[PDB]
């Protein structure tokens, strides 16, 4: 089924005629988008005020990543190098050994945020929880370099968002 | 050899060519070409600056990642030197300014910072010291330039006995002062040229060349305690270079003898502006005295390079000072100067 | 085998039988083969030279109107003698319905332009000489269309490297975008994931 | 449990330390070295062993869904604990 | 119609490969053995043709 | 002294000055460009920091690379930084423009724009956020603030 | 219907501890609204929220004027905020930490860092791993 | 001789990165010659390289206006080649959020082209609605625009408990905006003047130039592959296609508002019928088991990692399946050979053949007259180079 | 036999004539390209660039190759002619920012493993 858009003619009666003669000579439609112009104008703009407000989010949000630990300290991962295998833009570099205590631990976790495109497959891949993608979407630097994530800076960023981190999973993980 | 200094790769930008270069005055003319030449081969680069950061901006592209790092730096500071200086194995110092200035006389610039350059990196355990001179150096020059360059390369010398020291002479590329500086002089209409510059032999020389020449000095072991001198294939008359300048760019050439004193003169009258002068007593006399020629130095050509001519690589300067009538104008159309070679 | 399996269908299986039956009883000169897949598509091997006459029938036939050319690309076989397999998909809006037809050749036989019969084809051509060197005889204007100036090589070949051979970054020195050879910083990592075991019983090949 | 080089650089958990005429230091003059200071094997180590009368228990990390796959262990040999492949967490059999 | 060219076949010049990776590239033509960890021959089925190891060094950042 | 307070408040007023009215450049590449056109949407409204775009080089300030830079296109790419006026600032956006991206490998991709122009910030993301974009920004006027030209000048 | 508005301005100029309060939010924040002060933060941010506004406008935040090491009067970014507040102000739930506190862990920042780009404190990135080929050391003993 | 001028890539109406080389004599255009591959990134060669799983984020950047369309027509083209059938819930999310790109990718269209006709106000009021539509992207998949919900199974994630509300409060009122919209475009004389009679193409050459969407009907072509060729839920849905008359601009932005305005009433429709169940296929060796199943049961855990390191595998054949996505027929051909990557994956965008027809369609015009017709034809340079 | 298909040329000697008629027309092209392209080389430098480009592939006996050789040899002419090429296009001919790789054997030992 269909319809036609530009398939009606004008009536050509001359109180029809009169009115778009009255149309063309005094502007008729122009005054009405005006008007609605007009009508704009008083009304509440949709700003927000950056940055002391914020934009809506959801707890599925996915922005910087971040390795979590268990509730005792230790470290979640274990080196089963599944979110690399998974990374679409093969992002994640992953190096592991035997720990001193035997553990399976990795020994260099690096992520390229350049290379990185954000799709949170990593964190569906991981059987342990251990890589996520955090709520932080504000770390912009000012070098390449800074944007060339280790361990290290990722365990910080672990310690750093956890609070929040935690309370996004438990928020979501019976969708998952 | 240090393994995380040995060379890997095929020398192109990811490449690793063990050098680890502490380049200052990277922000230079002379500079920009040697940064630009060490992050080409993917040796790692430490350039101190002193300037705004932005000043520095044309220097991010020219290596990898994490291969040039700048930090501050302070001339009158020896722990700045220190720090930026403690884990090079290659140290060149192109610190020079044409002019002087309020805070840095040709002493400070010339001899004081060069002298205290040398000691620290001996004493930071520097393998290599490139210093730049120039070739008309003599302590009884009437030019405080050359005066000041020939005690700072005796006191380079007596601070790091190793240290393989270069005297180019008047090099001229894109953002030369040389070329440019000839060129600039139309603006006044009549080029003044002491004794119609009929008494000055010139031998430029290509930035490219002094460039590569430097690089090629790092990378040769018999280079140690010898002294280069990087001069051009030709020599000109000053009156002939000025006139193939003006012809090059396509500009009426009105050139008028100055008597030396009136030429002293003016410059002294330039000298007084707060910014950098157009032009200095000290640049009046340099730029009206004949270069030196000193056949038992080596050069170019005893480092494998071939000195580019002044004819091959000069449309690509002074086509900038061309009007639109004569921008598409090609090279080979300019019938080249005289060259009083021997 | 109802809630997760596509279900099949019979007619639609049949009415492509009985027209792939009537194409090539039409033109037995170039059509050498006839397919009906199970998801219902139906595929017609030619011989290259009867690339404007095939195509020029299935799009005039009063039985067979495919006004439309929905794509037109190639696919890169090394291991078969004429590399390159030519396909043209075409969509019939009378009788609502898609056929496919599919030719071969190499890296230096032509193959006779479309542009006559298909208008779309024009740039389609030109995007396949871009990334596979199939030349098309008597193209209007045939050039690259998607490569950059002056790019050796063709991309979409499987002897083709991933990164190319040439990398481009600005050279201050010479104050221009400068082409050098390619070197990576972290060479792009090959996974082997080819399961030992067979996966599907139904397409194995006989072994000689 | 951070440890200090002679040359006076952080050691990091998986123990990396530039040595003392390694040039890449120079990457962190007027800068600092990223380094985690809470170590997960001393972390570990501070957790007390669970004593369970079974010889076999099951570990899921804690949480259920939110842990790691549940796994079982054997606590027959007796001058041994039985250790999570996944958490770390010790368990053995009472004795004494 | 039919020129019956009595040439070998060479494409080396329209491929736009450059002549370091022609003249001293060697490649490789062979079944890959099987993985002697597992049991499945689904992977010694087709022949393979690859290139001579080049050399591989450690990036100075990052590793 | 006195000199050094003159210069000080000279290049504060300057950085004032060029850190309130900031005018990229009508320039994208790919799908960023679309988050970087949702700041000049109401809800984010970038006009009101100063920032309105401009199309011709010669009147911009700032160059925002946000997409894929591709071998064919960077040569236009680095025409156009280089007939900015100085001062000028680039800003990149997004994996692709960052290091290339989910196209690192490909035999066309630049792996990054800072291989062709100088960058002053990179805003990672795949698109960042318009939020995170507008950050990017902030941080852009934070760093132009920090800048200290004039007092340089007078120690020289 | 006038006269109220002018009102309602007044009382705005008022509710911020007067017309140097006043001032000072309309400089710092551009914006000189008033709300329920839903909680204050450990570094000094106070956090308001007013459900009479629309969405996006119903949650705000005033700054510090002083974080870990450097003066915040007039250089604020949105990296000073923590992360259960981050959590609160952003709309990803409807409970503030004042009501729903984030569970607690040893190894859980105590003090909270904004963005340290373009400072000595940025992350400078490196090898983690040890080295891979030992090399033979020669023996220190002449061999003749 | 011909002045030559280059328009774009760095020009307000090349729409991203399109270098056309027009030769005009005054302001009227002679020929306009257009050089694309500015951003072509080699997407089919990568795509080459990677898993089903892991090629299916390069789909939502081939048009980075309509997003979940291009994943919609990729996930058809896999399950197709699977023999699998995606439960009936997950379908009625695809429908659902695919009307919602639409609807997105329509205000984009009409509100750019706008604005290249130099009408400012109508782009910057529908943006607002675009973030809205964001936001409902952003809850259901955690992504604004390249959320990778719709897999080759079903869909990633069920929806949270509170989207359908918010989604019905949206599209109870999006029609007062298209209707402000159209009060300041339809009736407009200076409009009219800009967008009648510009750009005409006639039926016949429409089809044989490849022509497809609203470049065939507005041409008075009745197609539209939601109704002769269904492929979800569509022949469940109740809506019209609009059909123009003259061929022209007009017309054709007409037809974008009339499927604007239809595609809220499809909205309606699924809306009120979406059904209760799971939503990916109950087939572990496809889609990946539940998180809870995962750590618990060790078939989910062998499956689980099997299908997150290697990927399924795909009977060998080879498909062409297309879709009606907002810019026209999308298609992908796709061929297998039984491995767990695809063996070559050639992507048909409706922009290549309009953009190759935009010289047949600008004959006889002004420079100001090709900027509208760029506009009309809807394009987006991602998904014309790949 | 062999069952092949010409492109263009019969024979060797066809292909010899387009061979020669687009050295004709590249012969001719190169000052304009000069003066348009704003180059720093000089008129003979390119023309005895397109000699040596020229003689690179002058071993091909096939007539196929070289009519192939020649339709990109017209591509690149056309290409050149309405400056659809920048100045990085036509200076990437000369690759002005290459170190000069070493030939010999003594010199490659000494650089790394690659023969
Ligand atoms: C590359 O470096 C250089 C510069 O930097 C760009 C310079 O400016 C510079 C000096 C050049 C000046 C900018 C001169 C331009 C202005 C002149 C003073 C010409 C004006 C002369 C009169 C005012 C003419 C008006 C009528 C008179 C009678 C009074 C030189 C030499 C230089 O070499
Ligand atoms: C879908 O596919 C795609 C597209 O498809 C559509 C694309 O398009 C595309 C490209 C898209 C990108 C390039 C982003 C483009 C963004 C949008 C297309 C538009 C978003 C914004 C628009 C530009 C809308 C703009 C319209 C508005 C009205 C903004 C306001 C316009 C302004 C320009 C008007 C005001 C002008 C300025 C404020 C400058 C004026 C300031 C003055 C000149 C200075 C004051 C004057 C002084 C000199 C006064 C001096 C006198 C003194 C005495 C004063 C006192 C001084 C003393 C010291 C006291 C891409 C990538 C794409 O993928
Ligand atoms: C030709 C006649 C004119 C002559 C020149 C005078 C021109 C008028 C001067 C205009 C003065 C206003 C400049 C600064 C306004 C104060 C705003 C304040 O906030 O600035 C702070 C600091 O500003 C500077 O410190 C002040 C700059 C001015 C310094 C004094 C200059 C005096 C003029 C002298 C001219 C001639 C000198 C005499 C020799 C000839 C930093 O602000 P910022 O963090 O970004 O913004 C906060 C953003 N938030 C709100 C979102 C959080
Ligand atoms: C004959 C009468 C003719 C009148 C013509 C009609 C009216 C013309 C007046 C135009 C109005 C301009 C807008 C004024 C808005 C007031 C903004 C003010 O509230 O902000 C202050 C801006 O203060 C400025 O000093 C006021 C500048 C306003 C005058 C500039 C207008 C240009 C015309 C004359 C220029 C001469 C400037 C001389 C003063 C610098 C805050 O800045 P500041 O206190 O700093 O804080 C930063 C420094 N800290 C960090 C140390 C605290
Ligand atoms: C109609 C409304 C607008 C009115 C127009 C005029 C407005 C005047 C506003 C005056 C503000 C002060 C301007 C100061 C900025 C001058 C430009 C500048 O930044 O130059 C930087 C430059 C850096 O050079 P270097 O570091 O040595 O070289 C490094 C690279 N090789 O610093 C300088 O040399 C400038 C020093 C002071 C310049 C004089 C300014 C004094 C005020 C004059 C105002 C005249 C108005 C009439
Ligand atoms: N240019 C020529 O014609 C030839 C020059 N050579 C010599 O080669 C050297 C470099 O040549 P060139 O590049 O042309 O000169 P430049 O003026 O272009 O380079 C000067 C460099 O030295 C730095 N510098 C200058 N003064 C100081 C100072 N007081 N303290 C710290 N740093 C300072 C500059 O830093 P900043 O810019 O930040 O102020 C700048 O980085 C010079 O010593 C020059 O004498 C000699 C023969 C002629
Ligand atoms: S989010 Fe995607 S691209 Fe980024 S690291 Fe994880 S898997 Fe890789
Ligand atoms: S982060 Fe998770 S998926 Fe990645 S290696 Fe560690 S445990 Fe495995
Ligand atoms: S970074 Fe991501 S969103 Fe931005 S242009 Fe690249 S693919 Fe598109
Ligand atoms: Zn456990």
């Amino acid at each position: 089924t269909y319809k036609f858009v530009n398939m009606r003619e004008p009536s050509m009666d001359m109180k029809s005629v009169t009115d778009r003669a009255a149309q063309t000579l005094l502007w008729t439609e122009l005054v009405r988008g005006l008007g609605m112009t007009l009508s704009y104008l008083f009304r509440e703009p949709a700003t927000i005020n950056y940055p002391f407000e914020k934009g809506p989010l959801s707890p599925r949000f996915r922005g910087e990543h971040a390795l979590r630990r268990y509730p005792s300290g230790e470290e979640r991962c274990i080196a089963c190098k599944l979110c690399e295998a998974v990374c679409p833009a093969q992002a994640i570099t992953i190096e592991a050994e035997p720990r001193a205590d035997g553990s399976r631990r990795t020994t260099r976790y690096d992520i390229d945020m350049t290379k990185c495109i954000y799709c949170g497959f990593c964190q569906e891949a991981c059987p342990v929880d251990a890589i996520v993608e955090g709520p932080n979407f504000e770390f912009s630097t000012e070098t390449h370099e800074e944007l060339l994530y280790n361990k290290e800076k990722l365990l910080n960023n672990g310690d750093k968002w956890e609070a929040e981190i935690a309370a996004n999973i438990q928020a979501d993980y019976l969708y998952r | 050899l240090h393994h995380a200094l040995i060379p890997h790769g095929k020398g192109g930008r990811s490449s690793v060519s063990g050098i680890v270069a502490t380049v200052f005055g990277a922000t230079g003319f002379l500079g920009r070409y040697v940064v630009n030449h060490l992050g080409r081969m993917g040796s790692q680069v430490i350039v101190p600056y002193r300037c705004e950061p932005y000043d520095t901006m044309h220097l991010r592209p020219m290596g990898d990642l994490g291969q040039i790092i700048f930090m501050e730096w302070n001339g009158k500071d020896k722990d700045s030197i220190r720090k930026v200086v403690e884990h090079s194995n290659v140290v060149i110092n192109l610190v020079g300014r044409e002019w002087e200035t309020k805070n840095f006389d040709f002493e400070d610039v010339f001899v004081k910072i060069p002298h205290a350059i040398a000691q620290v990196s001996k004493e930071a355990g520097v393998e290599k010291l490139i210093h730049i001179s120039h070739l008309n150096a003599d302590i009884k020059s009437p030019s405080r330039y050359l005066r000041s360059k020939a005690v700072g390369e005796k006191e380079v010398r007596a601070a790091f006995p190793e240290a393989t020291i270069i005297k180019p002479s008047d090099i001229f590329g894109r953002e030369d002062r040389f070329l440019n500086y000839f060129a600039s002089m139309r603006w006044f209409g009549g080029v003044p040229l002491i004794s119609l510059g009929k008494e000055t032999v010139k031998q430029p020389v290509y930035i490219v060349d002094v460039s590569k020449g430097i690089i090629n000095a790092i990378k040769d072991p018999d280079a140690k305690g010898k002294t280069f001198a990087f001069v051009g294939p030709n020599r000109y008359l000053l009156f002939d270079l000025v006139q193939y300048i003006f012809a090059v760019a396509y500009r009426p050439f009105l050139p008028y003898p100055l008597p030396h004193f009136a030429y002293r003169w003016v410059g002294r009258l330039f000298e007084v502006s707060p910014f950098e002068p157009w032009t200095t007593r000290d640049k009046v006399e340099r730029v009206h005295m004949s270069d030196m020629t000193l056949p038992h130095l080596p050069g170019l050509e005893d480092l494998g390079i071939q000195a580019t001519p002044l004819e091959l690589k000069a449309i690509e300067v002074l086509r900038r000072h061309r009007t639109y009538r004569w921008l598409t104008s090609e090279m080979e159309d300019v019938k080249p100067a005289k060259t009083v070679n021997i | 085998t109802r809630p997760t399996i596509r279900p099949r269908n019979d007619v639609v299986h049949k009415q492509l039988s009985a027209f792939g039956q009537y194409v090539a009883e039409i033109l037995p000169k170039y059509v050498q083969q006839v397919q009906v897949s199970c998801f219902n598509e139906l595929e017609i091997f030619i011989h290259p030279d009867g690339v404007i006459p095939v195509l020029t029938f299935l799009r005039d036939h009063t039985n067979a109107q495919f006004k439309s050319l929905a794509d037109l690309t190639a696919v890169d076989v090394p291991t078969r003698q004429n590399r390159f397999e030519i396909v043209y998909n075409l969509l019939s809006l009378r009788f609502n319905s898609r056929i496919r037809v599919k030719t071969y050749t190499d890296e230096l036989t032509p193959i006779e332009s479309s542009v006559t019969v298909y208008k779309a084809a024009n740039w389609y051509e030109r995007e396949i000489w871009d990334m596979f060197g199939v030349f098309f005889a008597n193209h209007p204007d045939l050039r690259r269309i998607l490569t950059d100036y002056g790019f050796e090589g063709h991309p979409f070949r499987k002897d083709f490297p991933l990164s190319g051979y040439v990398e481009l970054r600005y050279d201050d020195e010479v104050k221009r975008v400068v082409a050098e050879p390619v070197e990576l910083a972290q060479e792009f990592r090959k996974f082997d994931l080819n399961s030992p075991w067979e996966a599907f019983p139904a397409y194995r090949q006989p072994p000689e | 449990g951070v440890r200090t080089s002679p040359t006076g650089e952080k050691v990091t958990h998986t123990g990396q330390a530039y040595d003392d005429g390694d040039y890449r230091r120079v990457r962190f003059s007027d800068r600092q070295k990223e380094v985690n200071e809470n170590f997960a094997i001393d972390l570990i180590a501070e957790q007390p062993v669970s004593e369970v009368g079974s010889r076999v228990i099951s570990c899921d990390g804690g949480g259920g869904a939110l842990g790691h796959p549940r796994v079982y262990i054997n606590l027959d040999k007796e001058t041994k604990t039985g250790t999570c492949g996944y958490c770390g967490l010790q368990f053995r059999q009472p004795h004494h | 119609q039919l020129i019956a060219v009595d040439e070998k076949l060479d494409i080396t010049t329209l491929t736009g490969v450059p002549e370091e990776h022609i003249k001293t590239r060697k490649v490789r033509i062979f079944v890959p053995a099987r993985n002697n960890m597992q049991s499945g021959v689904n992977n010694t089925k087709k022949w393979k043709m690859e290139f001579d190891t080049r050399e591989r060094w450690e990036n100075p950042l990052m590793g | 002294s006195r000199g050094e307070y003159v210069v000080a408040k000279l290049d504060d007023l300057v950085n004032w000055a060029r850190r309130s009215s900031l005018w990229p450049m009508t320039f994208g590449l790919a799908c960023c460009a679309v988050e970087m056109m949702h700041m000049a949407a109401p809800r984010y409204d970038m006009d009101r920091f100063g920032v309105v775009f401009r199309a011709s080089p010669r009147q911009s300030d700032v160059m925002i690379v946000a997409g894929t830079l591709t071998n064919k296109m960077a040569p236009a790419l680095r025409k156009v930084y280089d007939q900015m006026p100085e001062p000028r600032y680039v800003v990149s956006m997004g994996s692709c423009a960052n290091g290339g991206g989910y196209y690192h490998y490909s035999y066309s991709v630049v792996r990054g724009c800072d291989r062709i122009v100088p960058v002053d910030i990179y805003v990672p993301g795949c698109p960042p956020t318009a939020e995170a974009l507008l950050y990017g920004i902030l941080q852009l006027q934070r760093k132009i603030k920090r800048e200290k030209r004039l007092r340089i000048w007078y120690r020289r | 219907e006038l006269v109220q508005v002018l009102r309602r301005g007044l009382q705005q100029v008022s509710g911020h501890g007067g017309l140097r309060g006043y001032l000072r939010v309309l400089f710092r924040a551009n914006d000189v609204r008033v709300g329920t002060l839903v909680g204050e933060d450990k570094y000094g941010n106070k956090y308001y929220e007013d459900n009479k506004q629309f969405f996006g406008r119903h949650r705000w935040v005033i700054y510090t004027t002083e974080m870990n090491g450097r003066d915040t009067f007039w250089d604020v970014d949105g990296s000073m905020v923590p992360p259960e507040w981050h959590r609160w102000l952003h709309c990803m739930t409807d409970d503030p930490p004042t009501t729903k506190p984030p569970t607690a862990r040893k190894y859980i920042w105590t003090n909270h860092k904004f963005n340290v780009s373009g400072t000595p404190q940025q992350y400078v990135p490196y090898s983690t791993t040890r080295k891979k080929i030992q090399e033979w050391v020669p023996p220190s003993t002449p061999y003749k | 001789s011909n002045l030559t001028l280059n328009f774009g890539p760095q020009h307000p109406a090349a729409h991203g990165v399109l270098r056309l080389v027009m030769e005009l004599s005054g302001e009227m255009v002679r020929k306009c010659d257009p050089h694309i591959g500015l951003l072509h990134r080699g997407t089919e060669k990568l795509i080459e390289y990677k898993t089903y799983l892991q090629a299916l984020p390069y789909f939502d950047r081939l048009d980075y206006v309509s997003m979940m369309c291009n994943e919609q027509a990729y996930s058809l083209a896999v399950e197709k080649l699977l023999n699998i059938q995606p439960p009936p819930r997950a379908q009625w999310i695809r429908v659902l959020f695919g009307e919602i790109t639409r609807l997105l990718n329509h205000i984009m269209a009409v509100t750019t082209h706008a604005l290249d006709i130099g009408a400012m106000t109508p782009f910057f009021w529908m943006f607002e609605e675009r973030e809205k539509m964001f936001e409902f992207y952003e809850r259901v998949s955690g992504a604004r625009m390249h959320a990778a919900y719709i897999r080759p199974g079903g869909v990633h994630q069920d929806l949270p408990l509170g989207l359908l509300d918010d989604i019905y409060e949206f599209s109870k009122n999006f029609s007062f905006r298209i209707d402000e919209l159209e009060e300041m475009l339809t009736n407009n004389r200076i409009w009219r003047n800009r967008t009648v009679d510009i750009g005409v193409v006639t039926a016949e050459d429409a089809l044989n130039y490849g022509f497809s969407g609203v470049m065939l009907r507005g041409s008075g072509i009745q197609w539209d592959l939601r109704k002769t060729q269904p492929y979800d839920v569509y022949d469940q849905v109740e809506f019209d296609v609009p059909i123009g008359s003259r061929g022209d601009c007009y017309d054709r932005y007409l037809c974008r508002v009339e499927e604007m305005r239809q595609s809220l009433r499809i909205i309606s429709q699924c809306l009120n019928k979406m059904p209760p169940g799971e939503i990916k296929v109950d087939d572990a060796k496809v889609s990946p088991p539940k998180r809870a199943e995962m750590k618990t049961s060790m078939e989910s855990l062998i499956h689980h990692f099997k299908l997150y390191t290697e990927g399924y595998q795909v009977p060998p054949g080879a498909t062409y399946t297309a879709i009606e996505a907002p810019k026209g027929e999308f298609g992908v051909y796709l061929v297998s050979d039984g491995s767990s990557r695809p063996y070559r994956c050639k992507i048909k965008a409706p922009g290549f053949a309009h953009l190759a027809g935009l010289d047949k369609m600008s004959k006889g015009h002004m420079l100001a007259d090709v900027v509208a017709i760029i506009g009309t034809q809807d394009i987006v340079f991602g998904e014309v180079d790949r | 036999g062999t069952s092949v298909k010409p492109i263009f040329s019969r024979d060797m000697n066809e292909a010899k004539r387009r061979v020669r008629e687009l050295y004709r027309a590249w012969y001719r092209e190169v000052p304009n390209t000069v003066h348009l392209f704003q180059l720093d080389i000089s008129v003979k430098q390119g023309r005895d660039k397109v000699r040596e480009m020229f003689m690179k592939n002058a071993h091909v006996t096939d007539p196929r190759v070289v009519d192939l050789l020649v339709i990109k040899g017209k591509m690149e002419l056309e290409e050149t002619i309405n400056v659809w090429k920048q100045r990085t296009h036509i200076m990437r001919f000369f690759h002005e920012t290459e170190a000069p790789r070493p030939t010999d054997f003594l010199s490659k030992f000494y650089v790394g493993h690659d023969p």
